[PDB]
Order: C-alpha cells, then structure tokens, then sequence
RNA sequence: AUGGUAGGAUAGUGGCCUACCAUGGUUUCAACGGGUAACGGGGAAUAAGGGUUCGAUUCCGGAGAGGGAGCCUGAGAAACGG
C-alpha cells in the first residue's frame, strides 16, 4: 500500500485474495490508515452488503492487536458518543477521515465509483465480471477477496478474475483466529469437503481431454458416493471442487442437501475408458444433477408453472429440474456438456454395493419433460441454445446477491407429447415482449433477441398441428394504425419523416414487426431488426442504441427507415 | 445499382463490378468533351466505391485487421498497393521485382510485410521501401507467420520446412515432409498446429516448441474419381474446428473429436478450392464460405445448406472479409475489383455507413 | 528495379565488386512478364523511344503449325504438362517458350475430314498421334517468346519429338 | 588437450610443405610445358592439379549453398529484431494442449 | 566461380538472372594484396623566332539536389524542367 502510494501508476490495481482467518477488519483498516497518511481526500468505501467496513473503520485509528469485536454494543455502532476521531480545523487525516467521513458506496454504481479517486472493494468476486469491470476501472482501487469459504466463490472465479485482469496482488493463506495447521480445522475441511483442488487436478483442469464421441455418462449410487472408500473420496471431492468451481456462489450445506435429497439423482460424464487399465480412478469428465418434480415423492419448476398459468396437467406431469450439470471450469470449449445433454436427452430416450453404476443397467422414470432454472447470462443461453430447453417464465425481479434475473426453461424430453409447452412458450413469448422495457429495461439487446429466437424456435419445434398464427385483416390493419398515420408512413417513405416521427408509429409497429402478421409479409431478421426490438420493445434512445451497436453513425437511423419502408411496401 | 441475389431470398449487393464503368474514367481526356455529348443520368447514378481502379488486380489480396487497411499485388507490372478505409483510395503504390504469388503482413496496420514471388527470394518490406531481399532454398509457394515464437515458415514442393525464426537473424528447424506436398500452409492461431497440403491428401501438424510432428490425416472422397491434392487448410478461432478443400471442390470440415469423416460438400464445377474463411466474428454463426476459381459459396457448416453465393463474370483467385461486417474483397483477373455487401450476412462497417443505406432502399 | 548491368558480376580473377556507377536508364532490367491462360489481355511498353514492346499477360489461342503437311489454324488452349527448364511453371500453368501445352486441335481434325474425307479408325501419319485424336487433347510446344511478341505460335510434335517428350513426361 | 603439443591456419606439427610444392607444381607444369614438344612428357597435369584438390575436397563447396538453394546457418545482420518476439501467446495452459498433443482428437 | 543447354529479360550477345548439369577457371611470364593533394597524369594543344624541358590551351576521379524507396514522359534522361 506505501508502494502504492508512492508509485505514479494510475491504474493502481491492488487484489487481496485469503483463505480462512484473514483479520479483513484490521487489514483493511491499516490500508485505510495508509491511505490517510499519503492520499488526496478518502477512501470509498464498497462492499455488497453492510459487511465490517465499521469494523473496519474501527481497526483503523483505533482498534490495536486486541480487537474486541461486538454486534451491536460496540464503540462504532452506537452513535450518541465521542468517539476520540472528532475532527477540527486541522490538517490531520484520522479525525477528518473518521467514523464521521464514513464513504460508503454500494458497488452497483459506477459513474460516481468512476468519478472517484480512491476506494476500497471487498469480495469482488462475487460482483459480475462486467461489474467488476465497471468498478475497478483506472481509478486507484484495492481489492480484498475471501477463497475457498462459506458465502464465497473458488479459485476458478479468482482465476476468471485474474484472466479478466492482466497487476498487483498477494496472497494470504494462514489463519489468523486460529493457527495454521490445525489438524481439526484440517479434518473438518476433510468432511465438508472445504479443500478445493479441481484446478491442482491433472486430467480435469480444461478442453484438452478425449473425443465427446466417446463419452461414458455413467452412473453412481448415492449410497456408493456417501461410503468412506479411498477412491470414492477421490470422486467425490473431483465432483464437489467441479460444483464449486462452476457456480457462483457456494452454500456449505449444499453437499448435504444433495446428498440427504431422496427425489434428487446424479450422472457422471467420463472419457473414452481404456480397457488397458480399467482399475485406476478416471476423472469424469462432467457431472450432472438433476431431480424429478410431481407428485410422487423442492417444486420450484412447479411453483412457478402453477404462478405462470392454471396447468394441473404441467403441475402432475413428471418434470425434470436440473439442479447442476458442469464440465471443468476450463473446459468450456471442449463441448462436451452438448454431448452429456444430448446423453441426458438419450437416457431419457433410452462390504457394498457396486461402485461404477453401468449407464444401461438403470431403469428410468416415464418423464414427462426436462428443463433447469438458470441465470440470464449470454454464455448460458448459448448452451441452452446448443440444447433443447427453450426458457418460458422469467423472473421480473432480479436477484440481489446474484446481479442477474432468473429464467427457467423446460423442454418435452419425451415420447409423449402434450403441446400446453408450445402454448405456454407462445404466452411466454408475449410476456417477454410486453416485459420488455416495463421492467426489463436494463439488458442486453442481443441476448433479448436470442431470448426471442428461443421463443421462435419453440414456436417451430414439435406438437405443432392447429397453433400456427394468422395475418392482420383489413379491418385489424385500421384498429392498429389510423389512416393518417399510414400516410405518415408513406411520408417516412419519402424520408422526410425524422426519428422523431417515425418513432411515435414505432410503438404498434414493434408489436406487429413481433406478430406473425409482418413475419409473414416480409422478414428482415438481420442486426436492423435487434435495432429495430431496441428502439421499440426496449424503448432505448437513438444514441443509447447506436453504443449498443457498435454503429454511431446515422446508419441506425437509416436501418430504422429501410425497416419502416419495407413495412409501407406491406400494405 | 444492382439487386442480384442467388435465387434465396438474399439481396447480394455488388459494388464497383465489370458491368458499372469508372464513372471518373478520363476527367480532362473524356468527361470533359463527352459532359455535354452525354448527359448520362445513369452514369450519375454510378457511384464509385473507394476510388482506384486495379488492373489484372491480384494473385492475393490482404486487409489487416486493425488499421483499416487493405493490400493489393498488381500484375501488369510487379505492384505492392496500399489503401486507406480512412481515407478511401490509394495510399501508396510501389513497383516491385516478381509477382506476389503469395504474401502475409505484420500483425498491425502495414508496418512490415513479408512477401513472395515466382522467385525464391522473400521480401521483408518496412514503412520505408524494400528493406531487404533473401533467399529460400526451395521455391515459393506458401508461406505464414507466427508471431508467437516468433517465426515465419515457408515451403514449395519438397522434404524440408525453412522455418524462418527472425529471432537471432537467421532460419532454422528444416521440418521433414513427406512426398513433396506443401502447396498450402496454415496456422492454428491459438495453439500453432501445423498444415501443409500434400498431393495425395495429407496434412501435417507440428508441435513447433517440441520441433516434432505428432500425427498425419487422410482425406477420401466417397466417389474418389482421381487421387487429389488438399488445396487449402484453415483453423478456426475458437481452437475446436479444422477445414480441408482440395482440387475436386470437395471441402471438409472436420470437428476434432478422432472422425474419419466430416461436413463434407462439393462444388458444382469442382476446379480447387481456393480458399476457405469462417465468419465465428460476426453473428448467425456456423456460417462458412469456401470459394473456387468461379464461385464462391456461404453456407452453413451444421445444416449442410447454402446460405448464398456470389457469382463473378471472371475468374477469382483470393477472397478478403474485414471481420465485423458482410463485406468481401476479390482479386480478379480482370481490370474491376469485385466487392460485395450482403447486408443479411452483417452490417456494413464504419467507412461504408453510407454503403448500408443507399442500396438497402434505392 | 532488377539489374541487367554487366559490372555487377565478378571478374574472370573474381575482383570485388568495384562499384562504378549506380543503376541508370539504359540497362533496365524489366519485371519478368510471366503470364497464364485467360481472357486476352495485352501491355503496350514503350522503350528505345519507338520501339513498342506487346507484353501477353493472358492468352487463349495460338498459331500451332503441323510440320508433315505444313498448315496451321487458330486452336483453343487447354494446359501445359511439361516445361524443360522448369517444373513449377507447368503448375503455374504460365506459356513460356518451348512450353509443352495441351490443345483440342478440333479444326486440324477438320481441315484432315476437309482434305482426306476419311475418320481416323474411330499420305498418312504415325501412329502414336492417333492415340489422341480420339482423346482429342493434342500435344503442342510454343516457338516465340510470347513476353515481347504478344503472341503465342508453336508447332505440334513430329515423330521422335513425342518419343523424346513422353520419355521426359514419364 | 592433453598438453602433449585453434588458428589451424598455423599447425607446427603438421608438416604442410604444399607451399614450394604448388611452386615445385608450377615448375613441374612450366618444365613439363618445354619438354612435351616432341611427343609426350611424363605427366604434365595428370595427379598433379588433382593432387592439389583432393587435399581441399575438391573445392569443399556446393552449387545449393552457393545460390541460396541450401538453408544457410548463419545471422543475417539486418532482421534481428523487426518483428521481435512476445509474451505467452498461448491462450490455453500448453499442458492440455500436450493432452492433445498426446492424445490427438484426430488420432 | 567457370562452362553446357533451356527459359525469362534486354534494342541486343550474353551466367545479366533463373532452372538443371559437368566440376572447374587465373597464376613464379606474379594471379590476389599493402603507396600515390592520381590541384597528378593526358602530344590534350599550339607553341615559347632562346623566359634551360612549356610561361600558357584543355581533358580531367565521382555523387547529388534535405534524406532513403518507387514511378513518370522524351531519337534525348532512372530529370534537380515531374
């Protein structure tokens, strides 16, 4: 931090990454105080949540070896006491920069984060790459990240911030409430499965690995998974550091919500097995969990159905929630989760007990369709895209902790067919029109037309006899535009309209460019169409679509005119 | 101006073509006298695109991707061309020795072009003018460059690879080939698999820090009508797929995952297959264009249907796409240089803002 | 910038390289002028002042004389598949002179029905040219230099000329 | 090595005398010129010039390495460092890629 | 580097360049190598009708037009008239 200070680099990138123990109250303290002695004004303050910045700040000009730590009875929370950091007119920093001078700043803000000189970021990881991004920018920013903890992220996600970067950074790994090297904290990570080795791995760490063609999605019992063997210890510390590198965020009780959950079943991807050996342990090559939903034996796939529409045929049907299904954390190019989906697909298609579970000798289940609940990212609806499971319900609210709204998917993932799927996409496909920009102000422009491509090639996929939509009649055509609106039109024709013009008419024609009425006129499906859902459905300005589009030039505002013309030739 | 598509519902636009003239042809020789013998509202009509003209255009054609640049060998005399998207003409034009039968560029905005002719000798040409001249033990027929590790390769029909490794000065590394086949070469951008085209279809690859070969392939048509030579290799972005085109018009492309066979489409003159170029930058992916030496073809490399194609009224040999766009360069043999916009395979790039509107409405 | 200066070289002792003049206007040591088979296409290079060089940089047909009878049409180009001094020309496919190139000399075949009236087995010739009439891919060399004539004229080979040429072709 | 004795242009061990036997050479072909007007001489040129390369392999040159149609081992002086070098221009580990490179997903 | 033949290029012979061959060529009669304000040589040139052998006449050793690189027209030219 003094070297920090006195070097002249702007981009004063300062990462902290601890295991367990890491004292982050009087190690953010002694920066803070480092940053009183050689800095311009203060140090702002970001954290996700109200985590121990005040203790922080209590560790700072007062707070020594001895910290003394309270919930709610300590010196910085009461506030109705002199708490010795009063300030005057003096040049002094520790009574200026105080508990009174506390410069606390949400991390979801980033122009006033950017208008800043310098601050200080506290679990970094657990904010969006983008938003990390947008926070630690060129200002001079000190971050502070836990690994491999409770409520935290792994290795690989530090990993992805490492790759999202290149700086400046450390590591901390002995304990600070404890010693290092406590055989019972060394036991206890031993049964919670705390220690994270994925990437320590040296045949599951990326896309270098077999063909996909020969690929062993296997099985596993849960009862061989929960024996103490050696090799079954192996496995299953490879599959939970494999859950854990992937997701997000990480609950300790989560490995024994899977395995105490009855309802809930695992497969394990493999590569191609070599009959040369065939003893040795191999590490799979992706995992997949799943569980059942119904009424037969932890129904947020059926809560949502039954708060989406009246469905008590969806609601009994035997449906199928993916709960986790991941590659290795680096492997995310070789494909080979496409082909464990299309395994899933097929399966469904069709001392102890024994350890390796053969993948034909299990019976399954008459289910009626598959599907997960994931978040909105591009690369996750990219494998859903490579997938069958076409997203129907989204959640309006978007999570907290996460920074992402939730979306759903479901796809029939059997013999039987029931068509309320396609009916229930093509209401789907209306909600998430209408949804556009009443709440879904705020997202990416081509994500929401792949969203919309979904909902299209849900409305070409299978069960479809009787829902193929209509045109627009004469008398539907005057209901949605007045006769001097359409010769508005003709004068947008002449391209004497001007955007502003044209974008008051814009509103009924994005609902009707989004019908099947315009689709079946004309098609213009190109980049001017995702400007075209942005400008109306999204509701964004001209300039606001332009940096979306990477086009700033008065292209945008042609591509709006050539779709505007191409709809007066459909009258 | 044109609306010429394949039939599919694709509007190909085809800008500065055989059949549009130089609307600015002679100003003082021509257009001057013929002003009022033709008023010529068609010719008004003729909007020239980046203003040159490019006679017997190229055996290769080049556009460096940041820059916005483009690069030209002509053939009426031995010619290296610069020109500008920034500024939209010649930049610069210098004569040189032997025609460029082939020809690669430093990574950014022609500061270092490294060319080859008929002759053996390589060109290592700077901002300045021809800084200096070689010499290769075989001839000339490919070469490439990687800038990690720091070494060009070339090789013409023989048993040794001249591994041009610029550090230190000098050329090293004669890789063993087998049966004199290297009339294409190609890189592996992310991990540096090798290529060469052998006559009797075969590829290398080579790992370069080891210094050693790990493998050989084999391509075989299911007609086979004549032992073939693989024409040209290709290595996609994304570091997964592998594209194979030989004399027959038979172009391959193979997913690594250890299969004898492939999206395998053949062309419906089969002369070559030139050269085979991805468009993973730009959106509706899975699309691919392979072109012959009278057709070029976009298609999709999962469905197996054509998206479009483009039909020149002479014979090509190089297609160039600035990435980000649905724009393409040709080099013709033949005085025009066909250039061609498909607006449904990408938008039109920053100094074609204009293109984008003009020939979308009319 | 290719030079045809006689001072360059070394001399008969091999004296070093004694650098007397630079490059000037008279010893201008021009582009080689390789061409290929196309659309015709033709460069006017002036030099010496009225002395006007024709540069073929593509060509189609030529001027292929049969010696037996001595007559010669106008033939349509096919390819080169042999080259004496080179072997990368011919994949080049660039007509240089005494270039061994691949024609369909359907008229030869019909000035012979013109003059003889008889068909060739489907006062005579060889036999080994009748394995190729049916092939109708007749074999032919190149006589001017066709990169300062603008022209292409060769003759057909004449007895030993194949068994010479096949001999060098396998 | 041993220290029982490199410019090897000056070898005092080695006993070279081709100095004044090239010059005895060239007074073998000048007497040999004067003494072959009649019929023939003993040898004028036969193992005598042959004599002198032999020695020097024949002329310990090739044609290849002469035009640049042999890869030469040597520093050109100007292309040093134009286009020098990088850092790790590989987007993967390179150990995975050695999987791959091991275990060929074509092989 | 020396030749052979072929091709390209040249206004043109040409290893000038390239291809493929054969290995050779110049020398004690000195090949290659160290000295020269070679403002010194050249009958280059009348003479000096006696200034000893010359007082005087001229050719003379090159590159360049701010610097590399390429192009351009003219029976003239890689132009300081682009």
């Amino acid at each position: 931090f003094i070297d920090a200070i006195s070097e002249k680099t702007l981009n004063f990138t300062v990462a902290l990454t601890a295991g367990r123990g890491r004292g982050k109250s009087a190690a953010l303290g002694i920066s803070i105080a480092a940053a009183v002695s050689h800095g311009y004004s203060n140090i702002f303050v970001t954290s996700p949540s109200p985590e121990n910045l005040k203790t922080l700040f209590e560790f700072i000009f007062k707070g020594f070896d001895a910290l003394g730590y309270q919930e709610h009875i300590d010196y910085d929370i009461i506030q109705s006491t002199n708490p010795d950091f009063n300030k005057a007119i003096v040049r002094v920093d520790i009574k200026r920069d105080h508990r009174q001078t506390i410069q606390y700043i949400v991390p979801q803000d980033h122009q006033v984060l950017g208008q800043a000189e310098l601050v200080v970021i506290d679990e970094a990881a657990a904010i969006p790459l983008p938003i990390v991004k947008n926070l630690l920018g060129p200002y001079l920013v000190f971050m502070a990240s836990t690994i491999n903890g409770y409520e935290g992220t792994g290795r690989s996600l530090s990993l992805k911030l490492i790759q999202q970067l290149r700086l400046r950074e450390i590591s901390l790994d002995e304990p600070i409430r404890y010693a290092p090297g406590d055989p019972i904290e060394k036991w206890l990570n031993k049964l919670l499965c705390l220690d994270v080795t994925l990437i320590k791995n040296p045949r599951f760490a990326t896309r270098g690995t077999p063909h996909p063609s020969q690929c062993n999605l296997f099985v596993v019992n849960r009862d061989t998974l929960f024996s103490y063997h050696p090799v079954s210890e192996n496995f299953l510390e490879k599959m939970m550091a494999l859950y854990v590198s992937s997701h997000y965020k990480n609950s300790p009780n989560d490995l024994q919500l899977m395995s105490d959950a009855p309802a809930h079943k695992l497969f394990v991807l493999l590569p191609p097995i070599d009959p040369k050996d065939g003893g040795r342990i191999p590490d799979p090559l992706c995992v997949i969990q799943i569980a059942l939903e119904g009424e037969i034996s932890g129904d947020l796939i059926p809560w949502l159905i039954s708060q989406q529409f009246q469905d008590e045929e969806f609601a009994s049907l035997s449906g199928a929630r993916i709960v986790r299904i991941a590659t290795n954390p680096e492997y995310a190019s070789m494909g080979y989760g496409s082909r464990a989906i299309e395994l899933l697909r097929d399966y469904f298609e069709g001392t102890l007990p024994p350890l390796l579970l053969k993948l034909s000798e299990q019976p399954p289940h008459y289910l009626h369709y598959l599907g997960v609940s994931y978040g909105l990212t591009q690369s996750l609806h990219k494998f859903w895209k490579n997938n069958s499971f076409v997203p129907v319900y989204l959640r309006q609210t978007a999570n907290d902790l996460t920074g992402e709204h939730t979306c759903v998917m479901l796809n029939v993932l059997e013999g039987r067919e029931s068509n309320w799927l396609v009916e229930f996409a093509k209401d789907f496909r209306k909600r998430f029109l209408s949804l556009l920009s009443y709440d879904f102000h705020k997202f990416t422009a081509v994500q929401a037309l792949s969203v919309i491509e979904s909902s299209k090639k849900a409305q070409d996929l299978s069960d479809d006899e009787k829902h193929d939509n209509k045109e627009l009649t004469r008398t539907h055509l005057d209901d949605i535009f007045s006769p001097f609106d359409l010769k508005r039109l003709d004068s947008y024709s002449n391209n004497l309209l001007d955007y502003h013009v044209i974008g008051d008419m814009i509103p009924m024609l994005a609902l009707l460019y989004f019908g099947d009425k315009m689709g079946d006129s004309v098609k213009l499906s190109s980049v001017q169409s995702a400007i075209l859902l942005a400008i109306g459905l999204q509701r964004k300005n001209i300039d606001t679509i332009a940096k979306e589009l990477n086009l700033p030039s008065n292209q945008t505002i042609a591509m709006f005119a050539k779709i505007m013309r191409k709809m007066s030739q459909y009258f | 101006v044109l609306k010429s598509t394949s039939a599919n519902d694709v509007s190909v636009y085809q800008v500065s073509g055989t059949n549009v003239s130089r609307s600015l042809p002679d100003w003082i020789a021509k257009k001057r006298k013929r002003q009022l013998k033709n008023d010529l509202e068609y010719q008004n009509r003729v909007e020239l695109i980046q203003d040159f003209e490019f006679s017997e255009a190229s055996n290769k054609i080049k556009v460096s991707r940041d820059g916005q640049y483009c690069m030209a060998t002509g053939t009426y005399k031995p010619q290296i061309h610069v020109y500008d998207f920034a500024n939209l003409s010649l930049k610069f034009d210098r004569h040189t020795d032997a025609e460029n039968v082939d020809f690669t560029i430093l990574s950014d905005d022609w500061t270092k072009s490294v060319h080859l002719q008929n002759d053996r000798s390589i060109q290592f040409q700077n901002k300045g003018g021809l800084h200096y001249t070689t010499r290769i033990p075989k001839f000339g027929r490919s070469l490439v460059y990687n800038k990690v590790n720091c070494d060009l390769y070339v090789g013409a029909s023989g048993n040794e690879l001249y591994r041009l490794n610029l550090e230190k000065g000098r050329f090293l590394n004669p890789f063993k080939l087998d049966t004199e086949g290297v009339n294409h070469v190609s890189i592996n951008e992310v991990n540096g698999l090798l290529a060469a085209g052998t006559e009797t279809n075969v590829v290398e690859f080579w790992d370069p820090r080891s210094r050693s070969r790990v493998s050989k392939l084999y391509l075989e048509n299911n007609i086979d009508n004549r032992p073939f030579q693989v024409t040209t290799t290709s290595f996609r972005n994304d570091g997964l797929t592998f594209a194979c085109g030989t004399s027959n018009g038979y172009s391959y492309i193979y997913d690594l995952r250890t299969s004898e066979p492939s999206i395998i489409k053949d062309q419906g003159y089969g002369f070559d297959i030139k050269k085979i170029i991805w468009l993973d930058n730009v959106g509706t992916e899975n699309k691919i264009v392979t072109c012959d030496k009278r057709i070029a073809k976009i298609w999709d490399r999962l469905d197996g249907k054509a998206y479009a194609s483009m039909e020149p009224s002479v014979d090509i040999n190089d297609i160039e796409h600035v990435p980000g766009t649905g724009m393409f360069f040709t080099a013709n043999e033949s005085i025009p240089m066909h250039t061609y916009y498909i607006p449904s395979l990408g938008p039109s790039p920053r100094w074609c803002s204009f293109l984008d509107s003009i020939t979308e409405e009319l | 910038g290719i030079s045809r200066d006689s001072r360059h070289k070394r001399s008969a002792t091999g004296a070093k390289r004694a650098q007397f003049r630079k490059k000037r206007k008279f010893e201008l040591g021009r582009q080689p002028a390789n061409t290929k088979i196309g659309a015709k296409r033709i460069h006017s290079v002036r030099t010496r002042g009225g002395n006007k060089k024709y540069r073929a940089l593509r060509i189609e047909t030529g001027n292929f004389s049969w010696a037996s009878e001595g007559i010669s049409k106008k033939t349509r180009i096919a390819g080169v598949v042999y080259h004496p001094s080179n072997n990368e020309l011919v994949r080049t496919n660039t007509l240089t002179k005494a270039a061994i190139v691949q024609i369909d000399a359907t008229p030869f075949r019909q000035w012979f029905e013109a003059h003889y009236g008889q068909t060739l087995g489907k006062a005579k010739i060889e036999s080994s040219v009748e394995s190729q009439f049916s092939a109708g891919r007749l074999y032919a060399c190149i006589s001017s230099r066709p990169g300062q004539s603008g022209r292409c004229d060769g003759y057909i080979l004449e007895g030993e000329e194949l068994a010479f040429y096949l001999r060098r072709l396998t | 090595a041993n220290g029982r004795l490199i410019d090897i242009t000056e070898n005092p061990y080695v006993f070279d005398d081709e100095d004044f036997y090239r010059v005895l050479l060239n007074d073998l072909i000048d007497k040999k010129i004067s003494n072959a007007h009649n019929s023939e001489s003993a040898a004028i040129t036969i193992t005598s010039t042959n004599a002198r390369s032999n020695n020097k392999l024949k002329k310990n040159i090739d044609t290849k390495a002469s035009k640049g149609r042999k890869l030469n081992y040597s520093v050109q002086d100007p292309i040093a460092n134009y286009e020098a070098p990088i850092t790790s221009g590989y987007k993967w580990s390179d150990d995975q890629i050695d999987e791959f490179f091991a275990g060929l997903l074509g092989q």
